[PDB]
């Protein structure tokens, strides 16, 4: 039960400090770790070492504005004087007598521009493809900034995970976000339920809309 | 210092052999750690093993040695991954690296990586797709204008083209950019934004060319009545 935690999402705007927080399982609680950089398209960059009571190891070509710190089970990155070029996934990794274990990673956006948020639009199946006995929802989500959204499905009030299918967001040639999201059921599922419901979270806020087979 | 580059085939049939090859400059001639990473949608990084091209002997994770080689091509600086019987899960984005040899408080860590190549395990053939029309909706547009779009669904590989009445109309067009699907199928969406006032004259028809399947439908989007 070696593991290692890290929340998965994180944003700050440009020239704000961010601390990252990867947490340790117990029996890893005095272990050291490393911290890496994965900037979109670019080689993972490993940034630093940390042990147990917080010495590190400053790496040749890495910014000084990166460092870390540790208490207890906890280690922690801290990035000051946010550059555009820091949004990137940010990974902890360890070693257990010859296992790597990896953190899943904090995907951190550094805002450059204002925060713009999403406009939804949420089509119910096609009656041509309910006769071909295929029904899709198709939740189109654009004009966002910075790039993260998560989509939850809803049948009636109740979370549906199945069948969904997510974009990642894509740049517009504004500068904002493009995503899409797709649900798939079968007619018999669409046409039983009172209504279907895409909802998109946005640094915090959310947008959910939702469409009725009566309608 | 070190620079990596991983190349080889984005795509691989299911059961059958991934092979990767990494491309280095600057290592030592040699005591190199040569190691492989990959990343799954959805999860995190995992190692998949390594050689040291001094000793020239092999660690694999446990879970993956079955299946798993690693080896050394000194003479052009390169090596190699190969990875049999392949399903889904091993879809990921894969890295070589270079592990370093300090053992600064007892760790490990991958000093140099190359930028990643994707792999995805698909047994998709050319496909062409189906055309579903998207009737108008003026619940999430501005004053005065509806949405209306075709669902281009399931076709492989890409891409599609997507048109509007001929090319006649392309302001207000939104085309996204498709989804792969667990399938190994893509789907996408294209939408336009026109005056509402027009739902009951205009005709409007999507032009949806496949070029891989040689497939053109041209789909009638009609209001609701």
């Amino acid at each position: 039960q070696s593991v290692l935690t890290q929340s998965p999402s994180a944003s700050a705007s440009l020239g704000a400090s961010v601390k990252l927080t990867c947490t340790l399982s117990s029996g890893l609680r005095s272990y050291t770790i490393a911290w890496y950089q994965r900037q979109r398209g670019q080689a993972p960059r490993f940034l630093l070492r940390l042990d147990s009571v917080g010495s590190h190891t400053k790496v040749d070509g890495i910014p000084d504005r990166f460092s870390g710190s540790s208490s207890g089970t906890e280690r922690y990155l801290t990035i000051s004087n946010l550059q555009s070029e820091d949004e990137a996934d940010y990974f902890c990794q360890t070693w257990t007598t010859g296992i790597y274990i990896f953190g899943g990673g904090t995907r951190l956006s550094v805002l450059s521009q204002p925060k713009a948020s999403p406009t939804v639009t949420l089509f119910p199946p096609s009656s041509e493809e309910l006769q071909a006995n295929k029904a899709t929802l198709v939740c189109l989500i654009s004009d966002f900034y910075p790039g993260a959204v998560t989509v939850a499905w809803k049948a009636d009030s109740s979370p549906v995970k199945a069948g969904v299918e997510t974009t990642t967001p894509s740049k517009q040639s504004n500068n904002k976000y493009a995503a899409s999201s797709y649900l798939s059921l079968t007619p018999e599922q669409w046409k039983s339920h009172r209504s279907y419901s895409c909802q998109v979270t946005h640094e915090g806020s959310t947008v959910e809309k939702t469409v009725a087979p009566t309608e | 210092q070190v620079q990596l580059q991983e190349s080889g085939p984005g795509l691989v049939k299911p059961s059958e052999t991934l092979s990767l090859t990494c491309a280095v400059s600057g290592g030592s001639i040699s005591g190199n750690y040569w190691s492989w990473i990959r990343q799954s949608p959805g999860k995190g990084l995992e190692w998949i093993g390594h050689i040291n091209d001094y000793s020239g002997r092999t660690d694999y994770n446990p879970s993956l040695k079955s299946r798993v080689t690693i080896s050394t091509d000194t003479s052009t600086n390169q090596f190699f991954l190969t990875l049999s019987s392949v399903s889904a899960a091993d879809t990921a984005v894969y890295y070589c690296a270079r592990r370093d040899t300090d053992f600064w408080r007892g760790i490990y860590v991958f000093e140099f990586w190359g930028q990643g190549v994707l792999v995805t395990v698909s047994s998709a053939s050319t496909k062409g797709p189906s055309v579903f029309p998207l009737a108008p909706s003026s619940k999430s547009t501005s004053g005065g204008t509806a949405a209306l779009g075709c669902l281009v669904k399931d076709y492989f590989p890409e891409p599609v083209t997507v048109s509007w009445n001929s090319g006649a109309l392309t302001s207000g067009v939104h085309t996204f950019p498709a989804v792969l699907q667990s399938s190994g199928l893509y789907s996408l969406s294209s939408v336009v934004t026109v005056p509402s006032s027009s739902l009951g004259t205009q005709t409007y028809i999507c032009n949806v060319n496949h070029k891989p399947s040689n497939t053109k439908v041209d789909k009638r989007v009609e209001p609701k009545s």
